[PDB]
């Protein structure tokens, strides 16, 4: 057989340099393959007059349907090397330059990508009617030759060594090359420094670091200590240069000497952020096999960074088996050459074996490389409100239920919420022009299912693609991300958590907050004793349903007296785990972000008094349920226990308040944050304090009246009315929301809000804790910034009295003699930017803050 | 420039000037004066005179220039320090041109000028006032958040009436119809059985899916199954044609017999129609009040020191060259240094300055697109550090291509909003640090060279006009054809894009930079899906590089305005 390490692209039209092995020996054969794209014509009459060496056949198969299109033709598959593609590509007199063109499908595809596609990580050549084999080595192999082989012989196992180089870039402006030999005994260090001056020697610190971590990973090199390397005792190099220029030229010598010291018979492990520049300063690389994995930029103090980058040199250096292992593994099932996939990034497989599938199936790719939009027959790049709308709305409609709930509300974490949707598509459904093509997405769904039920066999790589199928459909960068698959899932996930929301009021619980993740239901129990069977009940009967058979509902937490606002503002009384205990050691958990626009002086005075209304309402609670078990809910009356001390307080503070309000000793205390939430303005601090206060309790839906009341008694002593202007209630943080932001590390995808939440769970995973870079934050603010923009621009025109869509394009009026307004209002773009501009100038995005400088001008 | 002054300037007060500033121009002429704008006469005179102040004459005929050039622009009542300013810079061209007159033997940077299109003047037309009329930029006015990419809710509304009404106003203009017919408005048809009209009308697609012919009046359903087209041209949806034909009364349907676009009218057919307006404001700026006019002998004095200046070159690359491929960096270092042994006028830089489109990725270990853009453009400025001649005497402008950073941020590579705003000075800081004089200009720019106007406009035209072309059941090299339909529609609509805005949208407040009404005397189309072409027509130049690449070569033009001659280079790369 012949198991191929490497496709290689390189300059000439149609031909890829190919590195495969044999025997142990690493061979390098050139390798033709003509380039085969799909044409849509006007009409059924073939004009073929005289083309050369090209195959035009008919071709059964439907086309990827954008809504502009959705004439009297067919489709026709045509085959020709790409060189001589080139040649009739200047002639405008052939097809390619035709005038009845109506689409070209498939036209830029690689022949690298499609010689991945086709022809597996395994070939064999046919032997049955061959002049000279040897003709063929340095003629080339077509595809005719060729076909597939098995994919457990491929690299069951390879007597063959690596050769590991890393650049390191620093925060500091150092730059690092790193240059590995497992046949020898050297581990060589290039060091740039600004100057001389500067000093990084710590030789007997890196023995240290190595003595240091020898013992550390001794046991996990072990693991795979017998294929990967033979001693890992090696010496220690070390050279140093103040500028880049010879630079180059000495990494070009030492990279050279292991062409001698090996012959073209190792594989290079290269790890750089840049590599087509890297390859453009050093030439013999280019013709080496190179695996790849992009690295990230290390950020590292001004001193005291040398243990640390000596310590990642080694970190690197002994866990470079494992890694390699995982390639291996990979490529077993993946059946994609070693140096061609990408680690790194999961979705090249996803997008491959998926593009794999559509081939087998007869169904014409939309395979785009260098652009994130598909290829639609080459008929993209051109605007339409339908792809517009279906490409522009990412919005995950929030089912949000305020009040206070005294039965045990139970939280769901709800997982593979995406892939339990897509897979079950065929039983959510139990000419449209926003739609996907129907039969790719069943490709997909029985794809997934066969990786599925390859994962209960504990397949760690059809883990791995099922886990990441979420972020590939999520992912632009893919080669397959089509907006219509996209909305498709999106509203496929709307619509299975509306069911689950059926579902579980079917089963007597009405939810509190759905999401992508948290699901918070209220029951019909009073106590989490006497629920935990019921909900175990519950939990498996949703288990049961068809439609839900492969969602991971998992608990994380039981909360027994809750007030729920929405996620960033919750507090009550809650327990992780169900226990025998007569505390059953329940916690008091108080996430109010009301807290933070207030006075530093009356921000702990707000907690206070919520911890009172706690202790108050779950004494009022048990009180009722001791008294009645021996449309009103437990809480009635619960105020008359704290009223008391309440109006005493508010009395005093007030007495307080018209002391040291003018006072300049005391206002620092008395000043009004800025947040980026922030639109209102403060009147009286202890007033928007009542307010909060008033309204918090006022969220019970059965003592209303008596919370009006003591409202009403508490607005006396400020001298306002009941119902004035500034007495009402409104929320004083804008909602700014990014439309699921993903992680790379745990692969959770959630909507950011950057005014309602800490600062602290913004910048890092909620789950992981791994922080973001700032970089992307500001690139999804900028997205958001212009989905926006572009919203208010392509936009309907309604009328103020029969609320008519514009069909007359340019018109005065309807006829019906109303004026034309905007779907969208005029302000809510302006406070929407506003806000923009509030967040940029408190979270420092400077990225942003030109983004409006550039705006405004 | 000024007659030599012998002795030294004094600082001379508006004290002991009192006789000598009301009785000379303000009594005279009738001009009233401000502090600031005496004691910037007084500075100028003291400047100018030196202790001769007292006794000059040269004084009191300098102060009547000055209420004389003040009655000639007529731009206040008063005057102004800041106005004072402007008329001594251009009394200091006034006089060099006089100087020049009295021994033959200005500059072209004084009158050169750069105007995007958020930067353009806007103008209105009103059948009710039945001429144009100006209106103020709202960009200073209210919250730069209000002012900024919000334009009017009633301005949709109004967009395609006022490009209908101009184009009413070109086709009434024209000898044709001031003699075979009269154009009734749409509205008036439905009545008329059986009775021959001709029309013009906005073509639609309407909610039925049948074709429509539409004005400020209403619309009518058509029947594209009699037409005679007329061959030449193209027609797209969004398209404002003449057309002729029957209406019946049966079915509320008009069929058509024959199609055309209107004719065309020159350049200075406008302007005289328009009364020689300012439109691109080359001396000074239209006020509310007062609109500022193109005089005649300034318009002759500029054509005749165009013709004086012969060795001025406009080199213009072939567009879409992206800056991460190392081919395309070898073969602009190449075609760069062919520049650096001779550094022309302006080197208008364009096209899709990346391959990919610049989107929020997933991949924070890695850098992010918009680094890899900056990365680029530091690459860039690394490679320009190299020719000195380029950055030292060459102005550079900068035309977004369909991909680059700031339009196709959400837009994802297609096709967006129409006026595409310039690349963002932060990321191409480092530019700033190396080239001279660079503008970054939006994707329509007007750039005013002395008595010429140029727009350039990057858009791939003919893959849009071919797609969406009108397909009739009833209906010499191919290139050149194509290429005299493309300019002959583009030029007989007067509109740089004239498709629907379902096809290509454009932002509402900026639209007469893409309304054509004064056509160009040489614009440059830059469309990579047609060939390389340059042409005249109803005296106007378009000229076409296309892609940058074209089998191994580096395509690029050096324009003469002097004698308007365009050589095409090819660089073999
Ligand atoms: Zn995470
Ligand atoms: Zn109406």
């Amino acid at each position: 057989t012949w198991e191929v390490l490497q496709y290689k692209d390189s300059g000439e039209p149609g031909v890829l340099e190919v590195f495969v092995t044999i025997n142990g020996k690493v061979q390098n054969i050139t390798f033709h393959i003509p380039k085969t794209i799909y044409m849509k014509f006007k009409s059924q009459t073939m004009p073929l007059q005289k083309i050369k060496n090209c195959l035009i056949e008919k071709s059964s198969a439907s086309l990827p349907n954008n809504p502009k299109t959705s004439a009297g033709g067919q489709l026709f598959k045509i085959t020709l090397p790409e060189s001589v593609f080139l040649e009739e590509k200047e002639n405008c007199t052939s097809i390619f330059n035709d005038e009845n063109v109506l689409g070209v499908f498939e036209g830029t595809i690689t022949p690298h990508q499609r010689a991945i596609m086709d022809l597996g990580a395994s070939v064999t050549f046919r032997s049955k009617a061959m002049g000279a084999l040897g003709k063929g080595i340095q003629q080339g192999f077509e595809m005719k030759d060729l076909s597939m082989a098995e994919n457990e012989r491929y690299l069951s196992g390879f007597s063959m060594d690596i050769g590991y180089l890393l650049h390191f870039p620093t925060s500091i402006g150092y730059e690092f090359f790193s240059l590995f030999k497992s046949w020898g005994d050297t581990i060589t260090i290039l060091v740039l420094k600004p100057s001389n001056q500067a000093q990084e020697i710590n030789a007997s610190s890196l023995g240290q670091i190595y003595k240091q971590m020898f013992e550390k990973k001794k046991g996990k090199i072990e693991t795979y200590s017998y294929l990967v390397d033979i001693k890992e005792d090696i010496n220690f190099e070390f050279v140093y240069f103040t500028d880049i220029s010879k630079l180059y030229r000495r990494l070009s010598q030492e990279t050279t000497k292991l062409k001698e010291e090996r012959g073209l018979q190792f594989l290079l492990l290269l790890q750089s952020p840049f590599i087509t520049k890297l390859l453009g300063t050093i030439r013999l690389l280019n013709q080496m096999p190179i695996v790849k994995l992009s690295l990230n930029e290390v950020l590292l103090p001004q001193l005291n960074w040398q243990p640390t980058l000596l310590k990642k040199l080694v970190n690197h250096v002994l866990s470079s088996g494992s890694w390699i292992s995982h390639l291996i593994k990979l490529s077993q099932y993946s059946n994609i050459p070693i140096c061609n996939l990408r680690l790194d990034s999961m979705d090249y497989i996803i997008d491959v074996l998926y593009a794999r599938k559509l081939k087998k199936e007869n169904i014409v790719l939309w395979w785009n490389e260098k652009a994130p939009l598909p290829d639609h027959g080459g008929i993209q790049n051109d605007f339409d409100l339908n792809t517009s709308w279906i490409m522009n709305d990412s919005e995950f409609p929030k089912i949000n239920n305020s009040g206070v709930y005294d039965n045990v509300v139970l939280d769901v974490g709800v997982d593979n919420l995406t892939v339990n949707t897509i897979l079950t598509s065929a039983l959510i459904n139990d000419f449209v022009h926003d739609a996907f093509s129907n039969d790719a997405l069943n490709v997909l769904r029985g794809m997934l299912k066969e990786w599925w039920d390859e994962a209960l066999k504990e397949n760690s790589t059809a883990d791995l693609l099922v886990n990441s199928l979420a972020s590939w459909v999520q992912n632009p960068n893919a080669k397959l991300f089509d907006g219509l698959l996209r909305y498709h899932v999106h509203n496929l996930t709307k619509k299975a958590l509306l069911q689950l929301v059926n579902e579980f009021s079917a089963l007597g619980s009405t939810i509190v907050y759905a999401d992508r993740n948290q699901i918070l239901i209220k029951t019909n129990k009073y106590s989490p004793e006497n629920c935990y069977a019921y909900s175990q009940y519950m939990m498996k009967a949703v288990r049961t349903n068809p439609m839900f058979s492969y969602l991971d509902l998992n608990i994380k937490r039981y909360w027994d007296l809750l007030i729920w606002m929405d996620k960033f503002n919750f507090s009550g009384l809650a327990c992780i785990e169900i226990e025998e205990k007569e505390n059953q050691d329940y916690t008091a958990v108080s996430q109010w972000q009301l807290k933070k626009f207030l006075s530093p002086i009356y921000q702990p005075e707000f907690e206070d008094w919520m911890m009172i209304i706690l202790d108050s309402m779950l004494k009022t609670k048990q009180s009722y349920l001791k008294l009645n078990s021996g449309v009103e809910n437990s809480l009635n009356g619960f105020s008359h226990l704290f009223s008391k001390p309440l109006m005493k307080r508010v009395k005093k503070l007030f007495k307080n308040q018209q002391e040291f309000i003018l006072d300049p000793q005391y206002e620092a205390d008395y000043v009004i944050p800025v947040l980026p939430g922030s639109h209102l303005n403060v009147k009286n601090p202890l007033l928007e304090l009542v307010k909060s206060l008033c309204h918090v309790m006022l969220l019970s839906k059965s003592t209303i009246l008596e919370i009006r009341t003591l409202r009403k008694e508490l607005l006396k002593i400020f001298e306002l009315r009941e119902f004035a202007k500034v007495a009402e209630f409104k929320d004083p943080s804008l909602s700014l929301v990014v439309p699921d932001f993903l992680c790379e590390y745990c692969f959770f995808i959630s909507d950011i809000d950057f005014c309602k939440a800490a600062p602290e769970s913004i910048f890092s995973c909620v789950r992981c804790h791994k922080a973001f870079n700032q970089v992307l934050l500001q690139e999804h603010l900028i997205q958001k910034l212009r989905s926006d923009i572009e919203s208010y621009l392509i936009q309907d025109l309604r009328c103020s009295r029969c609320h008519k869509v514009k069909r007359d394009y340019m018109s005065a009026h309807c006829p019906c003699a109303g004026a034309w307004e905007g779907t969208l209002p005029r302000e809510s773009i302006v406070q929407k930017l506003n806000v923009f501009k509030q967040v940029a100038k408190y979270y420092g995005f400077d990225i942003l803050l030109s983004c409006i400088a550039d705006l405004t001008i | 420039m000024f007659g030599s002054g012998n002795v030294l300037p004094v600082k001379i007060q508006p004290p002991l000037l009192r006789p000598l500033a009301y009785r000379v121009l303000s009594r005279k002429y009738g001009l009233s004066i401000k502090s600031d704008g005496l004691s910037a006469l007084a500075e100028f005179v003291g400047t100018n005179i030196g202790a001769n102040w007292r006794q000059g004459p040269a004084t009191i005929k300098f102060l009547e220039q000055f209420a004389a050039v003040w009655k000639q622009q007529e731009r206040g009542l008063f005057i102004d320090q800041s106005g004072v300013k402007e008329v001594i810079q251009e009394m200091k061209e006034r006089e060099k041109v006089e100087w020049s007159h009295e021994h033959p033997i200005l500059d072209w940077r004084d009158y050169f000028k750069v105007i995007n299109a958020s930067q353009q003047q806007r103008f209105s037309y009103n059948p009710h006032k039945m001429q144009f009329i100006f209106v103020p930029n709202k960009k200073q006015n209210g919250l730069g958040g209000i002012a900024g990419f919000l334009p009017d809710i009633e301005d949709k509304v109004q967009m395609f009436l006022t490009r209908y009404y101009l184009t009413n106003d070109r086709v009434m203009r024209n000898e044709n119809f001031q003699s075979s017919m009269s154009i009734t408005p749409i509205k008036n048809l439905l009545g008329r059985d059986a009775q021959n009209f001709l029309l013009l009308g906005l073509l639609n697609k309407n909610f039925k899916g049948n074709w429509s012919l539409e004005d400020p009046s209403g619309s009518v359903e058509i029947d594209i199954s009699q037409t005679i087209p007329t061959q030449g041209h193209y027609y797209v949806p969004g398209c404002m044609v003449l057309v002729e034909g029957i209406y019946y009364s049966v079915g509320n349907k008009f069929h058509v017999t024959s199609m055309t676009l209107p004719p065309g009218e020159r350049r200075e057919i406008t302007l005289e129609t328009i009364g020689n307006l300012d439109l691109l404001g080359i001396h000074g700026i239209s006020n509310n009040n007062f609109i500022a006019r193109l005089d005649k002998d300034l318009k002759i004095r500029l054509h005749l020191l165009e013709k004086e200046l012969t060795d001025h070159k406009f080199v213009i690359l072939g567009a879409n060259l992206f800056l991460d491929d190392l081919k395309i960096m070898t073969a602009l270092s190449k075609i760069l240094q062919k520049l650096n042994d001779d550094p022309p006028t302006l080197l208008i830089w364009q096209g899709s300055f990346t391959s990919v489109p610049v989107f929020a990725s997933m991949s924070s270990r890695n850098i992010s697109s918009s680094t890899q853009f900056k990365n680029n453009f530091d690459a860039l400025a690394t490679l320009l550090s190299r020719f000195d001649n380029l950055t030292e005497n060459t102005t550079m402008i900068f035309i977004p291509g369909p991909n680059d950073l700031w339009g196709s941020m959400v837009s994802l590579g297609a096709s967006g909003t129409l006026p595409q705003d310039p690349i963002p000075s932060a990321f191409t800081k480092k530019i700033n640090k190396v080239c001279k004089n660079v503008v970054w200009s939006s994707n329509p720019t007007r750039i005013a060279y002395l008595s010429q106007e140029i727009v350039i406009f990057r858009d791939d035209l003919s893959g849009r006009f071919k797609r969406h072309r009108l397909e009739f059941p009833f209906n010499l090299p191919q290139k050149v054809q194509e290429t005299r339909k493309l300019v002959k529609t583009i030029l007989d609509q007067g509109h740089l894009s004239p498709f629907l805005d379902s096809l290509r949208p454009i932002s509402w407040d900026l639209d007469h930079t893409l309304t054509l009404c004064p056509i160009p005397s040489t614009m440059v189309l830059c469309d990579t899906t047609s060939a390389q072409f340059d042409l005249t027509y109803n005296g106007c130049k378009v000229i076409n590089p296309g892609s940058f690449i074209h089998n191994r070569r580096a395509r690029y033009m050096e324009y003469v305005p002097s004698s308007k001659k365009t050589i095409q280079e090819e660089i073999y790369i």
